[PDB]
RNA sequence: GGAUAGUGGCCUACCAUGGUUUCAACGGGUAACGGGGAAUAAGGGUUCGAUUCCGGAGAGGGAGCCUGAGAAACGGCUACCA
RNA sequence: GUGAAAUUCUUGGAUUUAUUGAAGACUAACUACUGCGAAAGCAUUUGCCAAGGACGUUUUCAUUAAUCAAGAACGAAAGUUAGGGGAUCGAAGAUGAUCAGAUACCGUCGUAGUCUUAACCAUAAACUAUGCCGACUAGGGAUCGGGUGGUGUUUUUUUAAUGACCCACUCGGCACCUUACGAGAAAUCAAAGUCUUUGGGUUCUGGGGGAGUAUGGUCGCAAGGCUAAAAAAGGAAUUGA
């Protein structure tokens, strides 16, 4: 008989027992509780301001290596300090210290031939103005 | 040589009712009423602090 | 009986001890205005609906009233708090 | 008495023999792939008290039923409280020997307990490691209980029981042997099956191992508070120089 009862005046009991194992499912209580942003790499929040704290990786030699490419930022809502990517050499010359970058995930699908495992942010903005722009000399970094 | 089979015996805690009622207030009770609202203007307000 | 435009524990007397509920009362949470509607999948469902129309509620927040057919009105008045 | 001995007790004669008497337990072989009970469990005889399965029935009421939280009954062994006797064995404990080997790690005494009455405790590998009720789907013999028929042998006859074996059929059990036109990961399963994807009724439940880490999520547990020391061939050696 399957287990459920299949009589045509049981829909309350049906009814209660979906409601109950609902609440058991996993993602069910996530999405109600409200903690699936509490899960989220930094909380709710798609990107994530900070402060560029040191340059890592500047005494290298070889150029253009993912160890040059890391900087080191602590996040202003935490004060708490992580690292991130910045693509081209160049864009390092343009962030320096006490900056308030705007970082954002990485997205990565594969990986590459020198990266470092766990860098999971990279640099979108610095001090208002993007990265991007900046490299393309569209804009010009305000102090 | 012999091959004494051993048994699982019980298990001690991995149910998700149990999970939620074993704080002191029911996690189930404490909810909302709308979590696709809840989730987009958490969302948003996040990315306005 | 009073009061109201009028029914009515609406309120005052004097009376009986009743009313709701495992078919979930009561109390709690709601980032809860309700609906027409919006999105999606094959069907079933699920999620949105402050927002062009309809209805209700409010005018910093308790409370109170004047005029008037119509208001407990706030681009009306009075006292309190902020 | 062990593998080996030793504590132990024996001229007031142990161990042994005979004749007994007392005590409290226990109910051997007979004992089975048999039986009873809701399960845990249940074995000497006889009697009493109630109860129950199954069969048989041309008896009787006429849906009175199935599944089910709450609660209730019962629940091995050990265990607790208060009584009883206390033979046997015996967690603790006291001892003997510590002998090579543990291949072949014990012995002696004994508190509680074992047993019994009255109350608690409510747990087991409490197992067919598998919710219940109903129905259908293979053959084969057995064995226990009841019944029907026949056939003889054992039986006995106006006395109080007319039972035993054989065979056929039949219900209802404990099981077993072959296999599935089925199922499955496969072992296997007459159910864990009911023609490819799914509805006979119904209660409960769910969304692997070790590791490494953080804990405000939590429960528990500590210590002391007069008390001190300062380099060697300046060797080895029945083996040397």
């Amino acid at each position: 008989g399957k287990g459920k009862p299949r009589g045509l005046n049981s829909a309350r009991k049906l009814r209660v027992h979906r409601r109950n194992n609902r609440w058991a499912e996993n993602n069910y209580k996530k999405r109600l509780l409200g903690t699936a942003f509490k899960s989220s790499p930094f909380g709710g929040s798609s990107h994530a301001k900070g402060i560029v704290l040191e340059k890592l990786g500047i005494e290298s030699k070889q150029p253009n290596s993912a160890i040059r490419k890391c900087v080191r930022v602590q996040l202003i809502k935490n004060g708490k300090k992580v690292t991130a990517f910045v693509p081209n050499d160049g864009c390092l010359n343009f962030v320096d210290e006490n900056d308030e970058v705007l970082l954002a995930g990485f997205g990565r699908k594969g990986k590459a031939k020198g990266d470092i495992p766990g860098v999971r942010f990279k640099v979108v903005k610095v001090s208002g103005v993007s990265l991007l722009a900046l490299w393309k000399e569209k804009k010009e970094k305000p102090r | 040589e012999q091959s004494n089979k051993q048994h699982r015996k019980a298990k001690e805690k991995n149910t998700a009712k149990k999970k939620l009622h074993t704080q002191g207030h029911n996690a189930k009770a404490f909810a909302v009423a709308a979590p696709g609202k809840m989730a987009r203007t958490m969302q948003r307000s996040s990315d306005v602090n």
